[PDB]
């Protein structure tokens, strides 16, 4: 349902500025005010501010300001967003968002309609790592459980996202891919099994398709019982 | 018919309304809404945030009877402003529903006899400045203070040859009733600013100028006296007189008869210097002329500037800021009139017991004086102070407008007289007659 | 400024039983504002002006409310209503969300078929050694793994991640990581994971010995 064309994911070192761009196919004359939304996991939904593209003139969260940096491009008509001296803290999906009116003879029938795919910032230290995939095989006995788990173990990479197909996407029932989990050492690990028939342990063959666009990491792990 | 006076002092009862309403009138206690304005033309509240706010159409103008009910449009959005459509112009209303007469025919009417008023005035002033300048026969003390107060409404011409500029800028955008509304707004925030500051400064350069114009005249005519000259700059000495040529010593130049020359360079002797001191005080001429307009037309600026500079400093309502224009102003004109009934006093008494005759330049100077000073500081000098006194000083403003879409000509009125009516360009316009037959 | 308080943190409900998501705003505000977020996906408008449905949205859902106290609610609830959700407020500047309430779907007792995999010999080469224990589609999320290396409770060297509440039969799957030295993964034998669910009447323990397979 995303409208708002928003930009790419970002890993910024802390203290650094990242700006990112909110591309709309074109502003409706109801509404053309771009609202940013910050999503940090386990601190909600939190409203930046916004950008008047026809004046420029962007109005601010108090608790932004001077860490925003709202404007917009005349010709393009897109909205942009900076974010001076970065922490952990600004670790987050960023939308742009645009009101959706509901009714206008009424007022107050309206709410945040048009919105951004999410601009995701990851702001560490850490250095863009590759997963290494390991295989999750069993030791090769069942005595016919007639059910057979199997699976990869995305191991070691920075920053999220690792994205797990099974069978090059053949595969869709039975498949489990867990959360990532950033490990003590600072990098995340993730674990996709799946559930198939334990006949085909020896005649159904399951690569496994791991992807990882930031370190451009592209791997298909075929997963054999021993 | 209806009244293109009448439409205007409805449209200041109308804005009486909406300034009491929107004065008057409660907060909506929803904290985000979108402010309560004032169009210019029509009144409007605080809108709901994501309402369509339909108000009823101004009484004021004069098809409003044809359009009744009212249906001029305005959106507040869910972000708390009006609806903008173009941001560098006015927030966007529906004055569709309200359109089309008798006082906009009277209205385009008295822009089109200021506008050829100030045409007419300009064109006849920048001829008769350039009729002083090009002759060298006119290069004197007298003229150069005449070609400056032509300058100062010459400039004020062009100033409002400017204005209506951005004037015909902004309308030349595209065809849109709204649009002619909007393109007033676009300029009054932007070309407005420097141009009225210059306006400001041009009138009061005017007033000042017909002030050095007077001191000038009571100069000549108070004036033992001594003369010069202005092509080689010989100094007659009347306690020396020049017998060596005819004309014995202690005699006046008013004395020494229109069969001379100067005795250093041969020209005639109607281009004597005046006084030897009329050339360095014309320096204290101009120092008056240009210098006092500053010193009260910039301390006006700086001051809207920095506490009022909102609709091009147009609006004075919340303090009298402009007794930094109108008391200097007033001050020249007081002293103006009481330079005009000094001279008359000199001129009776000079006349009567001989001692000055009516073909003289003091008297023709005089006769023109005599006649810019009572009719451009009249209406200065009486509301000045009188209509100050209340605040109906306010409905006497609106007059005022009026009364500049009128005082287009008063331009032409210094040329003619200081010029045209000259008796000295009229002998240089034989002269060139004569050059050619 | 002002702020938007809205429990439960998740919910879990049957389907068809009565849903009810509270919002309490610390200052009275006019009209409340509801969105449905889809894990996988960017918030969507679900209720508008405290009460009014959002287009597609089902009469299952209401809208209810006035001053700080407003709250969300479904009747005939179905599995297709498992999100979180977040209250927001335009009445003033900032504008303030809602913590979200993730909303899950109760359903029979499920016990997690458990698996134990070793770790990679590929991995016996990265100097590291991580155990895996599967338990897949269990009912309800809490589930007990413990780690038992030559009958030694591991602890604090294992890392567990849930899935979220599945699509079709709303079940959980569970890993549990044991990352291990290669040095001591090599030093024992016997690796086993103790599970302990409800849907278990003893908590199942599927081992295997080191290296022997
Ligand atoms: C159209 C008008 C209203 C302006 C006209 C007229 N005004 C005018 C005429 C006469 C007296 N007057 C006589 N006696 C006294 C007294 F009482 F003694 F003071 C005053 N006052 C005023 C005027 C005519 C001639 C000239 C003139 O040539 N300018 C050129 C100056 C020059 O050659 O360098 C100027 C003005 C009428
Ligand atoms: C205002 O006018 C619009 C049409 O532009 C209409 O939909 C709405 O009902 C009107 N509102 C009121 C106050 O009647
Ligand atoms: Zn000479």
């Amino acid at each position: 349902e995303v409208q708002l064309q928003q930009s790419g994911p970002e890993l910024v070192k802390p203290g650094a500025s990242v700006k990112m761009s909110c591309k709309a196919p074109g502003y409706t004359f109801t509404s053309y005010v771009t609202h940013w939304v910050k999503q940090k996991p386990g601190q909600g939904l939190e409203w930046i501010g916004y950008i008047n593209p026809y004046n420029d003139s962007p109005k601010y969260n108090e608790k932004y300001k001077a860490k925003a940096t709202l404007t917009s491009d005349k010709s393009s008509s897109t909205v942009y967003m900076e974010l001076s001296s970065l922490t952990s803290e600004d670790s987050a999906v960023y939308y742009c968002a645009r009101i959706g009116y509901f009714r206008y003879d009424e007022g107050g029938n309206y709410a945040l309609d048009y919105w951004g795919q999410g601009t995701s910032v990851t702001v560490s230290s850490a250095s863009t790592k590759g997963p290494s995939v390991f295989p999750l095989a069993p030791c090769s006995r069942s005595t016919s459980e007639s059910t057979a788990a199997l699976g990869c173990l995305v191991k070691d990479y920075f920053p999220e996202p690792v994205t797990v197909s099974w069978n090059s996407g053949a595969l869709t029932s039975g498949v489990h891919t867990f959360p990532a989990v950033l490990q003590s050492s600072g990098l995340y690990s993730l674990s996709s099994v799946v559930t198939v028939p334990s006949s085909s342990l020896g005649t159904k063959t399951y690569t496994c398709n791991v992807d990882h666009k930031p370190s451009n990491t592209k791997v298909d792990k075929r997963v054999e019982s021993k | 018919t209806v009244s293109l006076w009448e439409t205007v002092q409805k449209w200041r009862e109308y804005r009486r309304q909406c300034q009491r309403s929107l004065t008057e009138d409660p907060p909506p206690a929803t904290d985000l809404f979108c402010n309560r304005t004032f169009d210019e033309y029509a009144c409007w509240p605080d809108g709901e945030p994501g309402s369509f706010v339909n108000v009823s159409c101004p009484w004021y103008l004069p098809w409003a009877s044809s359009v009744p009910q009212g249906h001029v449009y305005r959106f507040c959005t869910a972000e708390g402003l009006w609806l903008q459509k173009d941001n560098s112009s006015l927030p966007w209303r529906d004055l569709s529903e309200c359109e089309e007469s008798s006082p906009e025919e009277q209205l385009l009417f008295l822009y089109i006899i200021y506008t050829v008023g100030y045409a007419l005035s300009f064109s006849a002033l920048v001829i008769a400045s350039a009729i002083l300048l090009g002759f060298r026969h006119l290069h004197c003390t007298r003229n150069y203070i005449h070609l400056n107060l032509f300058a100062s409404f010459i400039l004020r011409a062009l100033c409002v040859f400017f204005k209506d500029a951005a004037l015909k800028w902004m309308y030349s955008t595209a065809a849109q009733q709204h649009q002619w509304d909007g393109l007033l707004s676009y300029q009054d925030s932007l070309a407005c600013r420097l141009v009225f500051l210059l306006c400001q400064y041009c009138v009061a350069a005017n007033y000042y100028w017909l002030l050095v114009e007077g001191v000038y005249l009571y100069t000549l005519l108070a004036f033992m006296k001594k003369y010069t000259c202005t092509v080689c700059g010989y100094i007659y000495n009347p306690e020396d007189g020049d017998p060596d040529n005819g004309v014995n010593p202690g005699t006046d130049f008013k004395d020494i008869p229109d069969d001379w020359v100067c005795p250093l360079c041969g020209v005639g002797k109607d281009q004597f210097e005046e006084v030897e001191e009329e050339q360095w005080i014309f320096r204290l001429y101009v120092a008056i002329g240009w210098g006092v307009p500053l010193l009260f037309v910039v301390p006006w600026g700086i001051v809207k500037y920095l506490y009022e500079d909102e609709g091009c400093w147009t609006r004075n309502s919340n303090m009298n800021y402009w007794l930094i224009i109108r008391l200097p102003i007033l001050f020249a004109c007081i002293v103006n009139f009481l330079i005009f009934v000094r001279v008359i006093c000199i001129v009776v008494s000079k006349l009567k017991a001989n001692l000055m005759c009516k073909t003289d330049i003091a008297f023709r100077l005089a006769k023109s004086t005599l006649t810019l000073i009572p009719l451009l500081c009249t209406h200065e000098v009486i509301f000045a102070f009188v209509m100050d006194e209340h605040a109906r000083g306010t409905l006497r403003f609106i007059k005022l407008f009026t009364d500049l879409s009128f005082t287009s000509f008063q331009g032409l009125m210094v040329a003619i007289l200081y010029c045209f009516v000259n008796n000295e360009v009229q002998l240089e316009f034989r002269k060139s007659w004569e050059r050619w037959r | 400024q002002i702020v938007l308080t809205q429990s439960p943190a998740i919910m879990s409900a049957s389907p068809g039983e009565k849903v009810t998501i509270s919002c309490s705003a610390s200052s009275s505000v006019s009209y409340m504002y509801w969105y449905q977020q889809k894990p996988g996906s960017s918030p969507k408008p679900w209720i508008y002006r405290t009460s009014k449905l959002a287009s597609g949205v089902p009469v299952r859902f209401s809208g209810s409310g006035s001053g700080t106290s407003y709250s969300l609610t479904i009747s005939n609830m179905e599995a297709e209503d498992a999100a979180t959700y977040y209250c927001q407020q335009f009445h003033t500047y900032p504008w303030t969300f809602g913590g979200g309430t993730k909303l899950e779907i109760k359903r029979t007792v499920a016990a997690p078929s458990v698996f134990i995999f070793p770790p990679s010999d590929e991995q016996l080469k990265s100097g590291t050694a991580s155990v895996v224990c599967l338990l897949n589609n269990f009912y309800p999320r809490e589930a007990k793994v413990q780690w038992k290396v030559d009958n030694a409770l591991q602890s604090g060297n294992s890392q567990e991640s849930v899935t979220e509440q599945d699509s079709k039969d709303s079940t959980y799957s569970l890993s549990s990581t044991l990352t291990l030295s290669k040095a001591d993964y090599e030093k024992h034998k016997v690796y086993a994971c103790e599970v302990t669910h409800q849907g278990l009447s003893s908590p199942v323990t599927k081992s295997f010995n080191r290296g022997e397979c």
